[PDB]
RNA sequence: CGACUCUCGGCAACGGAUAUCUCGGCUCUCGCAUCGAUGAAGAACGUAGCGAAAUGCGAUACCUGGUGUGAAUUGCAGAA
RNA sequence: ACCAAGUGUUGGAUUGUUCACCCACCAAUAGGGAACGUGAGCUGGGUUUAGACCGUCGUGAGACAGGUUAGUUUUACCCU
RNA sequence: CUAUCCAGCGAAACCACAGCCAAGGGAACGGGCUUGGCGGAAUCAGCGGGGAAAGAAGACCCUGUUGAGCUUGACUCUAGU
RNA sequence: AGAACUGGUACGGACAAGGGGAAUCCGACUGUUUAAUUAAAACAAAGCAUUGCGAUGGUCCUCGCGGAUGCUGACGCAAU
RNA sequence: GGUGAACAGCCUCUGGCCAAUGGAACAAUGUAGGCAAGGGAAGUCGGCAAAACGGAUCCGUAACUUCGGGAAAAGGAUUG
RNA sequence: UAGGAGGGCGCGGCGGCCGAUGCAAAACCCGGGGCGCGAGCCCGGGCGGAGCGGCCGUCGGUGCAGAUCUUGGUGGUAGUAGCAAAUAUUCAAAUGAGAACUUUGAAGGCCGAAGAGGAGAAAGGUUCCAUGUGAACGGCACUUGCACAUGGGUAAGCCGAUCCUAAGGGAAGGGGUAACCCCGGCAGAUAGCGCGAUCACGCGCAUCCCCGAAAGGGAAUCGGGUUAAGAUUUCCCGAGCC
RNA sequence: UCGUUCGUCUGACUUGGGUAUAGGGGCGAAAGACUAAUCGAACCAUCUAGUAGCUGGUUCCCUCCGAAGUUUCCCUCAGGA
RNA sequence: UACAGGCGAGAGACCGAUAGCGAACAAGUACCGCGAGGGAAAGAUGAAAAGGACUUUGAAAAGAGAGUCAAAGAGUGCUUG
């Protein structure tokens, strides 16, 4: 079942990207059943739609490089 | 344009209505020859030229 | 509504039709020419086995360019055949519909067989393809009418 | 180049809708309609195209007032 | 050259207005039948006696004709065998027909007696460096 | 780093379209549209500035 | 025997010629003289319970009013 | 000179050149035909459009079997 | 990566009929004619000898009591001065 | 900037990133050009020279009235 | 963000995508990319195409000259 | 052969004559039977379902194999050429009649910020959003879609147009013109008169009109929320400004 | 049009919008280039069914008769008397 | 006396859907061009929709039976074909 309308309206609610929206695949039924920004937000507080954590870009190697340049 | 003059808005309003399938009850009407709307217009094919 | 050939016995034969089927006429013809005069059950086995890409439909009339296979040596020695899946899947539907017709009439669906199978051309459908130097050419399909009659075999 | 590369730059409108004739023939830079001759006092019409004349002669429109003139001639312009 | 390099440019003169049979064309190569004559016999290995092994009268490392790790694509030779100077038609494992000559062998090159000094045994699979796995084992420990 | 967009439809970067980046109580950067730089008034005789008059856009 | 090709007939297709039509055209003839600043011709936009075109009409909008005829409209519903 | 066409008849300098003429090898560096074999096989050096320059000619536009430079080389899937 | 095979989709140029050769004669270079050689179903993928292959009512040349651009000491005129 | 040590003398280790020289012809250079076969030695250029013109004037447009150079005037406009 | 002179190339973060019909096989001829022993332009009209040089620091830098250049001449060394 | 003439065959009308036809006309099909040297004709059978033929006179848009003829259809070529740039997809599960192409998750990758990101100008004009889908279309496929169908959506004193001028354009009087049309400084009681006063009048009138920029000049707005689709500053909340 | 390799890159530079010049006219750092895939004279309609000594085609049967490439003249030689 | 326009009439040895006006039909329409302008195709069920109820196979379009009709093999681009 299509959840394009819930990847959108979830990026718009969480204020993040479609690639960071995460819809818990075990209960796609209720996600589909909620067809509004209000009903997306109750799902956000209910824990079925979360922001995936931002992918890590560590500058530990940049710090150690500059520390080996001083 | 998002900045369209009112003339163009008024005259694009009409070409909205000008684009609909014929009412179904036209076809059953007696001594009729209308088989479909032979004046439909699609936005990617026929440009209104204005 | 009447078929090109009348059944050997009308009351004890089922019949099925389809018009303007969107499948290749040549491929379906080559299918039918392999399915003529087969038993119904063996025809279902064979044709589903064709769609399963395990036995091949010989190509004889419309054959020029068709590559060779070993899967069709038993019946066309030079082994020129293909596995037209869309054609086969469309013909299966009519074989099943005529099996159903024969069931409703009350015949021995175990003893039915392909008494008459005919594919024939239909009204082509038009599409356009765009070539070099601003030229267009037609890009048209060859839909076919498929017409078949199962009869009960007799001693 | 000429051709495909150069047909991409059709972006600005030389002609827009005339108000006298509703054709897309109003040359803006020149401020004259290229079919009805607007804003000339008289309508641009030429005898080198009777085909162009018949497309806009009398009788191709409503004739909101002249359609009733024959009926008013009959009975000779009577009002009670 | 437009349209490819590796080909024959002219496949014949205008007349005859045909492709001559002797023009070079593209087609099957190899797996042809060939007789290749006048191959000399150096040694017969008859299984079961001192003449079988790859020990000459000079070298005495007690080794068999098969190289280290067996003949590539063929395996280990246990049965009788011949050893012919020069190459042999076909790949490994191919059946070959040995036929007596049709000519009358009278030239010197036919009449030399062949006496070997050393039969290379280092594995033909890669750069073989030892003659016997036994010597390789003693070299590594 | 949260790229920006114009808040108007004046898509070209002319003189009248001076933009100032601000960070809002929402934690989000935006543009503000500023006034252009004004000369202020000058004395015709010497060409020097007139003191005591702020350099403002005339209106 | 069989496949392929050529071919004949029967039947089936594709295609819309012919045959019979025709609220249309063309041609000839006759009668009359009637656009517009009291805003014409043309154009645009609107307008129906269910309408997009064409036909009609103009915020009184597929019509208002008088007269004439005299029981309908009509594809559906409805008030009548 | 005879029987003799089985076999072979080369690498290079300069020229677009066939031809030519040198260097060297060679047993030998013979001649030829095949739509002056061979451009849906190549190349495009020459020639042979349009640009341009010099010279002679013509009053001029222009010409040159005079010289120089730049100048698109399309298609096979049919039959054999 | 294609080309090859497979599923699906699926055109066009072109086409008098068609397609094996030699010699002869012939509109002087034939797939058809004459005399010979031969000639055994049906397909697969290449190739570029041929079909004086396709593309184009030859631009080279000539004919035309056809033009056109340009020139001038051509013929007849003309704005302007 | 300098040094000691170290490595299978490898070190702008990938990426990025001039081949050099001796000359001749042509055009001084920079620039522009036949969109879809010619980017050049062609065109332009500054430099040089020449010619007309002092306003009732020179070159030029315009069917006519009138107009461009000229918001100008010889260290300028105009034509080569 | 890193390297780097650098809005070069190469790689990653936010944001966006895996959309260009897929399955099997690895034959010839292709299109694009490479590598080659000895020689090093003999090829060809022609060094066409490719290879080679390429950053930086230090040194050195010819003829000719309009004395401004030539010049990043050429020729060497170093680089982790 | 080029050519000429005679006699006939055939198509469609008109004036006449003789007829046929729902017990089957016209047309068309046939391995049916014949007549004529031949153009052509007569009969038989089938489909067909309403008209038609013969003879005399006479009339004509009257006979096709070509014209690289015109319109329409159909072939062989041919299931052939082909579908190949932009690195790349893989696995479970869900939906579904049907999944390499839909959706969720997971993994591998690419764009690499002068982007394959976020927004605009011109241009398009409803493509935006939701729900549904028989066909057609998306050069394979599809439950899917920028497709088809029914609905919905664009909120401004502050963002722009509107206002002012630029290059320039149109013009009132006049000059030209056969007339459309062409000239704007040519100076004309000039288009406009203005301002203080109306409890009215006085003074001034100078290079004298309109149009022309969503990139020039420019009265004023910021923050936070909110929708399936509007808004950053258009709606709501607060606080301001002209 | 695509790929690599190239030219220039503070300038006689690259470019959007507004605006001016329209066909024997415009505009041209000059190639007869450009003026809407058209330029050694755009495109649209009309005069127009332009003219042609030239190419191509020119529609049913039978019967009968049945030739010429020669004279003369012509801006006449592919033609006509 | 004139009269391819308009309004209203009448007739025809005319055309019979590739014919006749370009247009028998939502024809100067759809569509093309920036613009001047260019510009088609498209008629026939049956007497009457009586336009195919229903059963069954199919996911569905449809098929097979059935039914309406004088005939549906006249079954919504449907007279013959
Ligand atoms: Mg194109
Ligand atoms: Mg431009
Ligand atoms: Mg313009
Ligand atoms: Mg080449
Ligand atoms: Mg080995
Ligand atoms: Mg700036
Ligand atoms: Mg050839
Ligand atoms: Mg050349
Ligand atoms: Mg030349
Ligand atoms: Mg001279
Ligand atoms: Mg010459
Ligand atoms: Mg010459
Ligand atoms: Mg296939
Ligand atoms: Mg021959
Ligand atoms: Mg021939
Ligand atoms: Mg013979
Ligand atoms: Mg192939
Ligand atoms: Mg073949
Ligand atoms: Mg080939
Ligand atoms: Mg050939
Ligand atoms: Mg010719
Ligand atoms: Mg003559
Ligand atoms: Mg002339
Ligand atoms: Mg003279
Ligand atoms: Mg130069
Ligand atoms: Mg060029
Ligand atoms: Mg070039
Ligand atoms: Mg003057
Ligand atoms: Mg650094
Ligand atoms: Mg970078
Ligand atoms: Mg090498
Ligand atoms: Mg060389
Ligand atoms: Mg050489
Ligand atoms: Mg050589
Ligand atoms: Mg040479
Ligand atoms: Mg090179
Ligand atoms: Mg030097
Ligand atoms: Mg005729
Ligand atoms: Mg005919
Ligand atoms: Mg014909
Ligand atoms: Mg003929
Ligand atoms: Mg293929
Ligand atoms: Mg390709
Ligand atoms: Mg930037
Ligand atoms: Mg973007
Ligand atoms: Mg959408
Ligand atoms: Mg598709
Ligand atoms: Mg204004
Ligand atoms: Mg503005
Ligand atoms: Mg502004
Ligand atoms: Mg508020
Ligand atoms: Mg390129
Ligand atoms: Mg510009
Ligand atoms: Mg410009
Ligand atoms: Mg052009
Ligand atoms: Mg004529
Ligand atoms: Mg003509
Ligand atoms: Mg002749
Ligand atoms: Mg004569
Ligand atoms: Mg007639
Ligand atoms: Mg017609
Ligand atoms: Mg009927
Ligand atoms: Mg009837
Ligand atoms: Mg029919």
């Amino acid at each position: 079942v299509s959840l394009k309308l819930q990847k959108r309206l979830a990026s718009s609610v969480l204020k993040c990207g479609k690639g960071k929206v995460w819809l818990d695949p075990n209960e796609v039924n209720e996600i589909s059943m909620a067809n509004s920004r209000q009903n997306i937000r109750k799902l956000v507080k209910d824990g079925f739609i979360i922001r995936k954590p931002q992918k890590i870009h560590s500058r530990s190697r940049a710090r150690r490089a500059h520390e080996a340049k001083q | 344009p998002s900045h369209k003059t009112f003339r163009i808005k008024q005259k694009l309003a009409k070409k909205q209505r000008q684009n609909r399938p014929i009412p179904y009850w036209i076809r059953m009407r007696t001594d009729n020859t209308i088989r479909y709307n032979a004046k439909r217009r699609h936005w990617r094919r026929t440009k209104l030229g204005f | 509504v009447k078929y090109s050939t009348d059944p050997a016995n009308p009351t004890k034969s089922a019949k099925a039709m389809g018009r303007d089927l969107r499948v290749h006429f040549k491929n379906t013809r080559e299918t039918a020419f392999a399915l003529r005069k087969m038993s119904l059950n063996k025809a279902k086995r064979y044709l589903e086995d064709v769609l399963a890409h395990k036995q091949a439909i010989p190509f004889r009339r419309y054959c020029r360019g068709v590559g060779r296979t070993a899967q069709v040596k038993n019946r066309q020695p030079n082994g020129q055949g293909r596995w037209p899946a869309k054609s086969a899947k469309f013909v299966l539907d009519l074989l099943k519909n005529a099996e159903s017709n024969a069931e409703v009439k009350g015949l021995d669906v175990d003893a039915l067989y392909i008494s008459h199978i005919q594919v024939n051309q239909a009204q082509k459908q038009r599409r356009r393809t765009y070539r070099a130097h601003g030229r267009i050419n037609p890009y048209m399909s060859n839909p076919c009418h498929i017409e078949l009659i199962l009869s009960e075999k007799e001693e | 180049t000429k051709g495909t590369g150069s047909f991409g730059k059709r972006r600005n409108k030389t002609h827009t809708l005339c108000i006298r004739c509703g054709r897309r023939s109003f040359h803006l830079q020149k401020s004259t309609c290229s079919s009805c001759g607007y804003p000339a006092a008289r309508i641009r019409k030429y005898n080198w195209s009777v085909k162009a004349i018949r497309r806009k002669t009398t009788g191709t429109g409503r004739m909101r007032y002249m359609r009733h003139v024959p009926r008013r001639f009959k009975s000779n312009f009577r009002e009670g | 050259t437009h349209r490819g390099l590796r080909k024959v440019a002219c496949i014949g003169a205008w007349h005859p207005a045909r492709v001559s049979y002797t023009v070079a064309r593209a087609g099957q190569n190899g797996y042809h039948h060939r007789t290749e004559m006048n191959k000399k016999i150096y040694k017969m290995g008859k299984s079961g006696q001192e003449s079988h092994e790859a020990c000459t009268e000079f070298d005495r490392t007690e080794k068999d004709i098969t190289p280290m790790g067996g003949f590539p694509h063929y395996g280990v030779v246990k049965g009788d065998y011949l050893m012919i100077k020069g190459c042999c038609v076909g790949p490994k494992k191919r059946v070959v027909t040995l036929r007596q000559s049709l000519l009358k062998q009278t030239s010197r090159l036919a009449l030399e007696e062949i006496k070997l000094k050393f039969i290379d045994t280092s594995s033909k699979f890669g750069h073989g460096r030892f003659q016997t796995t036994d010597e390789k084992q003693k070299f590594y420990g | 780093v949260q790229r920006l967009t114009y808040r108007k439809r004046h898509s070209y970067a002319t003189k009248s379209n001076q933009t100032r980046v601000v960070k809002t109580p929402g934690g989000k950067l935006v543009y503000q549209y500023t006034k252009k730089r004004a000369s202020g008034p000058k004395c015709p005789v010497t060409g020097k500035k007139i003191q005591g008059i702020p350099h403002l856009r005339p209106t």
